[PDB]
């Protein structure tokens, strides 16, 4: 859903945040107060493992939720789209209003075990 | 025109309290008033829905 | 217990005890019984044997609500305090979760509070180990049967132990309850006593009224003419016409045979004469009186008569415009359930099939724009979401949920003939 | 002048009814209904009656406005004499409402001069023993949407309070407010026998003259505050006495469609605050042209102004979208069926004459706004669930329509083809395509 | 009485929001609806009011950065005691736990606990709560919106501080469910083609004359001392043309114009000359190539192998080929538009063995590429994605459109258009 994709992901960074830090709520409340909750700033990265099996409207509604975090200026977001193939399939599935959100600084790096042998 | 006529029946029900099916002495107090024999004939059948 | 000391306050500024106030004090539903006289013994002689012999039995009574089965078994145990037991009112509907009754029993043996799991362990440990006395009322048994019958098997398996100091008394809604909800393995444990309670009869319904009207029927009050206060300047009396009390009985015994319904229709009819007496003289709130037959004629009808007919003729125009379109489709198709877009299709069509009558034109001007020839050309009519929402929460209409606002079906909820009939006005 | 602005202070709080409780004004078409409510409520506290009632009437019908009016009418003279407990059926479920009662009980005790502590059924038998049991405190219950408590499954909370009528020495009174009309059949047998059966229906504006009489009592100020007042009062009725006056004309429209006063009461609030001097306000109620602009704005984007505010292509896609929709029996149509017939429509325009026919990869960006402008719907899509746990059962359900691609989600129609001809003007070139 | 601001195209709507909002609570109506679609600046025109009114106090909440109502109650109760700390710092406080609340009773339980210590204030002060985006909450239903309407009346009405609401939502089908509550609504209309361009020019002059991509191109070309007005003209000539060559593609949006500008702007900058600064019409004629293409799409020859390629080409056959016809026309002796039908297993290998160049019999690698194609989501299960292996009742289906099939047919030299016959 939109819900547990948020909630598990906030949980997964939070234990990663306490382990480097040496009660709270698992949503975007931590994201703004991360400057005060943990001192230093935040640069998270999103290893979307198998991206074409997900219902894309959930993914499209997910990225609009991340769009609201762009007004705090102490956090940096980075998305990694590990597709299997077929980039043209992916620009078909999403909402076109979010592709224009995506198309700011895209980089189509190829990673293939078989690349020119 | 029918709210009063239940109470003259209640004046009989004051007297003996009888729920008889066919009438010869209930109708006797009706003809001196001004209503016909047909209006009370409907009043027999419709007050059967009141189970009285 | 504790806070009833705090529920008392001091300043009580001389409330006017009028004529009909002292009626409603005894017409309160609180304070030997005439109707279920011998069946009180049939419970009690079934109960007196097991009590004075240290056994474990079961007693099953049924009947419609309003017949005294809440009352009678309280009168059983009440005299028994004069002559070894712990009384508990284990109500079914007063338990939030069905397992919560288990907590009460283990609370009401020593005073401990554990879970429903840990209670019934020690309850079972009680019911087969104690050397040798517990009365328990399992009221309103429709509540505690619902989930998987695992609770109900326990409450009768405890009865089977010969070393179980317990006396259970079940009071249900129907005699059918261990035959259409329970299993046969419970139905062996329920026994075959099965004391049936019928309704009340209309003769006894007279005999229950005057028990409340014992010291007050045709008695005398002492009244000052200035405030309307009555004391058990004139010395007035108040009489109750017994024939009107009789016609109260011959209806309530006919339909329901309910002891609350008989008292309350007398209680409702009592206050009709209260306001009419206050209307004629105005004593506020700071020769021979009676209660007519015409009071209980209204108040009994006041249980029956509706207003949805009067509600419909007092609705808006577009409300009555809506239903008249809706019956037109139901006699066009005969399918009693029409698509929402077809109704919007019809109310368009029901404009121009009528002529160029200027009333319809003054309607048709207003029906698509609130005057204001600037803004016009509305597709669906003005406030069409509003009246359809107003007909929905009123309960007259019913509309299934769909995000399409065209093919969502609509179903009537009241009888369509009375909808046809109220439309005629 | 501030005296004109002081008149704005008086007139506004008169339109909200936020006056002190001596001068709150009840309209004439319901004065009888509050008095029988008053005869119920004041003999419940003073004369210690223990009887219940159900208020029934449609939404926005002063029902919650009537009851606290009585309380404020009794708060002035009977201060400590009673406490009120108010429960909404909306805000309270079946089980937290027990905690709703007990917590609202104890805060009254400090106002009148260990309860909420324990389990939910532990505090439940507590308030059972505290209620069932110089003078006694009486308790007034205020229930909003009591029909939702009257569900099918348990109905516990109704069964306890109605038995508190029968046995408790503490004098209570219950006030059910709802809008489901036949409330009595919604109850089962064993609860209705506890019920004292007395319901009271709420009145409606039965004649055109009634709300005309209401709005006169609504707008007229009787207390002397401003020098403008005597001038202001006769301007009001002079508009109201004339049946050909525009304010009297537009009130007739409100009697027709809505027949509900707070709808019209809503309209006047900007109309009397938009004026800046005294004379402009009198012209405003003389002209009532602002009501036209107001009813314009309330209408401006439900369905028609949605259609007027689209470009040339967005019309042309949707116009093609209905001409496909007329062909099939259910009316459903895919995206490929749309763009195919959209192609030959543009080809017909050039061959009968210079119009940029767009590609495939771009119509999707226009197709995105059209579905979220609700001009189309998905074929089998229940839009909004009624309550929370029915919506939560729809969230876990993985769907099949997303698993077929974007261009094959079988979109159906919200606005039918024949109705497009009536709204689209003939000056537009696609007017020949509205009709088939 | 209030100090209204002034904006571009909300001249009616600034008046009503100045009408329906006062610092006095009695004149202030309880609940309010600001309605309009995205692309009207309602979050713009609301805050633009609030900056012009420092007398009132606003607490700004954001539902779209939340996910559910259970944190949304925790969102409210954390903020009011956060705000009232910063409004009356002399008032002592038993600070409560905002984590504690999770149920709609608990809010009014805690607001009964919050406001009572603030009773000693001097005048009835209001306090405006603002919810932004109430329709796009991702767990909404029917019985949530009314649940927040009656929250005011469960509060004690005689407290010195009164909480009132303003609701921002969209999708006006949703508002038609609640018109019978008759709460005062201020609808926000959509825009017209001029006022889109009129809004856009006064909002994008502040960046597109100050971008370094201009400022590089200033000093890179022979810079004549062109004025900021000369920079203003070419910026205005850019905006007045970009909305003209794209309005049919975008509708009356503002967000979808705010980014297409920021894609085509530096590509417009490179095609200017020193001389075309005075020559705007010929400048468009030299920079023409971007104004007729979208440039939002950042057709693959697919990666999969040869036997998997014929595995795809047999799966597309049962979008039209029914079992009544296929075994006759494929002997060893139109729904191109329509949605695809449902497979079963071994009907693939029925068609696969026929159309392959006795030359093949081993089917281990053929079974390999099936669940390879299942991970590519090009052929998916009808049911849930779990038990599809063991042959219970499982139906299969393609999810690839016709064109990618058509290229992949010729990519393996196989002819497919013969066997599709209406
Ligand atoms: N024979 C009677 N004599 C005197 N009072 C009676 C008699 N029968 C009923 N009542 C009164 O009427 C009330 C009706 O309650 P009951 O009939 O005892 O309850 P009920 O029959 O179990 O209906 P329930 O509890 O909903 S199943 C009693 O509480 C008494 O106050
Ligand atoms: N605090 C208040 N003071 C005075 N009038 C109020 C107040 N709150 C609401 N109203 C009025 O209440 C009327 C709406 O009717 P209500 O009874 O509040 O709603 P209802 O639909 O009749 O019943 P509810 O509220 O839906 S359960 C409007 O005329 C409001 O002006
Ligand atoms: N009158 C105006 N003057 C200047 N800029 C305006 C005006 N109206 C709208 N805008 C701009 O329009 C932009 C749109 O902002 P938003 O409020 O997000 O639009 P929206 O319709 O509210 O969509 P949302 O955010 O989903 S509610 C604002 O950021 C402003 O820059």
């Amino acid at each position: 859903n939109v819900r547990m994709m948020l909630r598990r992901s906030m949980y997964k960074l939070y234990s990663a945040a306490d382990a480097e830090e040496h009660d709270v709520s698992y949503d975007l409340s931590l994201v703004e107060n991360f400057k005060r909750l943990f001192g230093k700033d935040l640069a998270m990265v999103f290893n979307f493992k198998d991206v074409d099996s997900i219902n894309f409207n959930t993914l499209d509604n997910f990225i609009i939720l991340l769009k609201s975090a762009f007004k705090y200026d102490h956090v940096k977001i980075s998305l990694i789209f590990n597709i299997n193939t077929n980039l043209s399939n992916i620009e078909k599935n999403l909402r076109q209003s979010t592709i224009r959100l995506l198309k700011r600084n895209y980089h189509k790096l190829d990673v293939s075990s078989n690349k020119g042998f | 025109p029918t709210t009063k006529i239940f109470t003259i029946i209640k004046k009989m029900l004051q007297e003996t309290g009888k729920n008889t099916l066919s009438y010869e002495n209930i109708v006797k107090t009706v003809r001196l008033r001004g209503f016909t024999m047909l209006q009370l004939s409907n009043c027999i059948q419709e007050y059967s829905y009141l189970n009285v | 217990s504790r806070f009833e000391n705090k529920l008392k306050t001091t300043q009580k500024h001389q409330i006017v005890e009028t004529i009909f106030s002292k009626v409603k004090k005894q017409l309160n539903s609180s304070y030997y019984l005439p109707a279920r006289e011998n069946e009180f013994a049939s419970i009690y002689l079934s109960a007196y044997s097991a009590i004075e012999s240290d056994s474990a039995t079961t007693i099953y009574v049924a009947g419609t609500p309003g017949v005294g089965k809440t009352l009678t078994v309280r009168e059983v145990v009440k005299e028994l305090l004069s002559s070894d037991f712990l009384y508990v009112e284990i109500n079914g509907l007063k338990m939030v979760k069905p397992t919560d009754c288990y907590e009460t029993l283990w609370n009401k043996v020593s005073g401990e509070r554990l879970t429903w799991a840990a209670s019934m362990e020690s309850l079972e440990f009680y019911f087969k180990r104690v050397p040798k006395t517990i009365v328990v009322l399992l009221d309103e048994l429709d509540a505690m049967v619902t989930k998987s019958q695992d609770i109900m098997y326990n409450f009768f398996n405890w009865t089977t132990y010969e070393n179980a100091k317990l006396i259970v008394i079940a009071v249900a809604n129907t005699m059918d309850l261990p035959e259409r909800q329970l299993g046969n393995k419970i139905t062996s444990r329920i026994g075959f006593t099965r004391i049936m309670f019928t309704g009340y009869t209309h003769e006894e319904l007279k005999n229950i009224i005057d028990l409340r009207l014992k010291g007050l029927n045709d008695s005398f009050f002492y009244v000052d003419t200035k405030t309307g206060n009555a004391i058990l300047v004139r010395k007035v009396r108040l009489r109750m016409s017994a024939d009107a009390i009789e016609i109260a009985s011959r209806k309530v015994a006919s339909v329901s045979g309910d002891a609350r319904r008989a008292l309350k229709v007398c209680k409702r009819a009592a206050e009709i004469a209260e306001k009419h007496y206050m209307a004629k003289h105005g004593y506020g709130y700071d020769g021979v009186q009676t209660v007519h037959i015409t009071h209980v004629m209204k108040a009994l009808n006041e249980t029956l008569n509706s207003h949805v007919i009067t509600f419909m003729t007092r609705l808006s125009f577009t409300a009555k415009l809506f239903i008249y379109a809706l019956l037109n489709l139901m006699k066009k198709n005969g399918s009693q359930e029409q698509e929402l877009g077809d109704i919007v299709d019809e109310i368009k069509l029901l404009i121009e099939v009528n002529g160029s009558n200027k009333f319809v034109m003054e309607i048709a001007k207003t029906l698509f724009q609130q005057g204001s020839d600037n803004i016009s050309e509305q597709l669906r009519i003005i406030s069409w979401d509003f009246v359809l929402n107003q007909l929905l929460d009123a309960g007259i209409l019913f509309k299934q949920t769909m995000k399409n606002d065209r093919i969502c079906c609509v179903k009537l909820n009241i009888s369509v003939e009375e909808a046809k009939r109220a439309m005629n006005e | 002048d501030p005296g004109f602005g002081s008149l704005q202070r008086r007139l506004l709080q008169q339109l909200y009814g936020t006056l002190p409780t001596d001068e709150k004004i009840i309209f004439t078409y319901l004065q009888d209904c509050q008095q029988e409510i008053d005869r119920i409520i004041k003999q419940s506290i003073i004369q210690k009656e223990s009887h219940s009632v159900i208020l029934v009437g449609p939404r926005q019908s002063y029902k919650t406005y009537l009851l606290d009016y009585e309380l404020s009418l009794l708060q002035q003279s009977y201060k400590e004499q009673f406490i009120t407990i108010r429960l909404n059926g909306f805000i309270h479920s079946e089980q937290t409402a027990i905690n709703g009662i007990a917590t609202q009980l104890e805060q009254q005790l400090q106002k009148i001069h260990t309860i909420s502590s324990g389990s939910l059924t532990e505090v439940f038998e507590k308030i059972l023993l505290l209620l069932d049991s110089i003078t006694k405190i009486t308790v007034v219950f205020i229930f909003d949407e009591i029909d939702t408590f009257a569900g099918p499954v348990r109905q516990t909370l109704l069964y306890n309070l109605f038995d508190m009528v029968e046995h408790s020495r503490v004098p209570v009174c219950i006030f059910g407010c709802t809008t489901k009309l036949n409330i009595l059949e919604y109850l089962e047998k064993r609860v209705k026998s506890r019920f004292s059966q007395r319901v009271i229906y709420m009145p409606q504006i039965q004649n055109l003259d009634d709300m005309v009489d209401a709005v006169r009592n609504l707008l007229t100020v009787r207390s002397e505050i401003s020098p403008w007042v005597s001038q202001w009062n006769e301007t009001l009725e002079k508009e109201l006495s004339d049946p050909r006056s525009n304010l009297n004309r537009h009130i007739r429209m409100n009697f027709e469609t809505f027949r509900s006063l707070p709808t019209l009461k809503n309209s006047i609030i900007p109309l009397v605050a938009t004026s800046k001097n005294f004379g402009s306000l009198c012209t405003a109620i003389k002209s009532c042209s602002f009501l036209d602009i107001y009813n314009k704005n309330q209408l401006s984007n439900n369905l028609t102004g949605r259609l007027q505010s689209l470009s040339d292509l967005e019309l042309a896609i949707l116009i093609s979208a209905a001409r496909v929709a007329l062909r099939a029996k259910d009316g459903s149509f895919n995206f490929n069926l749309a763009y195919a017939e959209y192609e030959k429509m543009i080809k017909a325009i050039n061959s009968r004459i210079t119009i940029k026919l767009w590609l495939k990869k771009d119509v999707k960006n226009v197709w995105e706004n059209l579905v979220q402008l609700d001009f189309f719907t998905e074929k089998s899509a229940v839009g909004l669930r009624d309550n929370a746990t029915a919506a939560f059962y729809a969230s876990n359900y993985q769907f099949q329509g997303t698993m077929i691609p974007f261009d094959l989600r079988s979109y159906q129609m919200q606005i039918i083809l024949q109705e497009l001809r009536r709204i689209i003007p003939k000056s537009n070139m696609y007017y020949s395509w509205t009709q088939l | 009485n209030v100090t209204t601001p002034e904006v571009a195209f909300r001249e009616y709507q600034t008046n009503c929001l100045a009408s329906y909002i006062s610092a006095d609570p009695d004149i202030t109506p309880s609940n309010l609806i600001l309605q309009g679609y995205s692309g009207t600046g309602k979050t713009y025109t609301l805050k633009k009011y609030f900056n012009a009114n420092p007398n009132l106090h606003a607490v700004w909440l954001e539902p779209v950065e939340l996910v559910s109502w259970k944190p949304l109650l925790q969102a409210i109760a954390r903020t009011v005691q956060y705000k009232l700390k910063t409004l009356y710092p002399n008032i002592p406080t038993t600070d409560y736990d905002p984590l504690q609340v999770e149920e709609p009773f608990l809010l009014v339980k805690t607001l009964h606990n919050i406001f009572v210590q603030y009773e000693s204030l001097q005048e009835k002060t209001c306090l405006f709560l603002i919810l932004d985006g109430f329709d796009s909450l991702q767990d909404l239903d029917a019985a949530l919106f009314n649940k927040y309407i009656k929250l005011n009346e469960l509060l004690p009405k005689d407290s010195k501080i009164n909480i009132k609401f303003i609701y921002t939502m969209l999708e006006t089908s949703f508002l038609q469910r609640y018109s019978t509550h008759c709460i005062p609504t201020v609808m926000f209309p959509r825009y017209n083609v001029d006022e889109v361009s009129t809004i856009l020019v006064m909002s994008r002059c502040g960046e597109l004359m100050e971008d370094s991509c201009l400022r590089k191109r200033i000093i890179e070309e022979q810079i004549t001392d062109c004025t900021d007005d000369q920079f203003q003209n070419v910026a205005a000539n850019f905006i007045h043309l970009i909305v003209q060559a794209f309005h049919s593609y975008t509708g009356n949006d503002i967000f979808a114009l705010n980014d297409l500008i920021d894609f085509k702007w530096p590509k417009y900058v490179s095609r200017i000359t020193k001389e075309n600064i005075f020559e705007p019409l010929a400048l468009y004629k030299s920079a023409i190539k971007l104004f007729l293409s979208t440039d939002d799409n950042l057709s693959q020859t697919y990666d999969l192998s040869i036997i998997s390629k014929y595995l795809l080409i047999a799966s597309y056959i049962c979008s039209y080929l029914e079992p009544r016809y296929d075994a006759s026309i494929f002997s060893r002796k139109n729904p191109r538009y329509l949605q695809p039908s449902l497979f079963a297993i071994e009907r693939l290998l029925a068609i696969f063995q026929a159309i392959f160049p006795s030359l093949m019999k081993a089917n281990i690698e053929v079974f390999q590429n099936l669940s390879e194609l299942h991970t590519l989501k090009l052929i998916a299960t009808t049911m849930n994605k779990n038990i599809d292996y063991l042959s219970p009742k499982v139906r299969w289906k393609v999810n690839v459109p016709w064109e990618i099939i058509k290229e992949i047919s010729e990519s393996v030299h196989f002819n497919i258009s013969d066997y599709f016959s209406d």
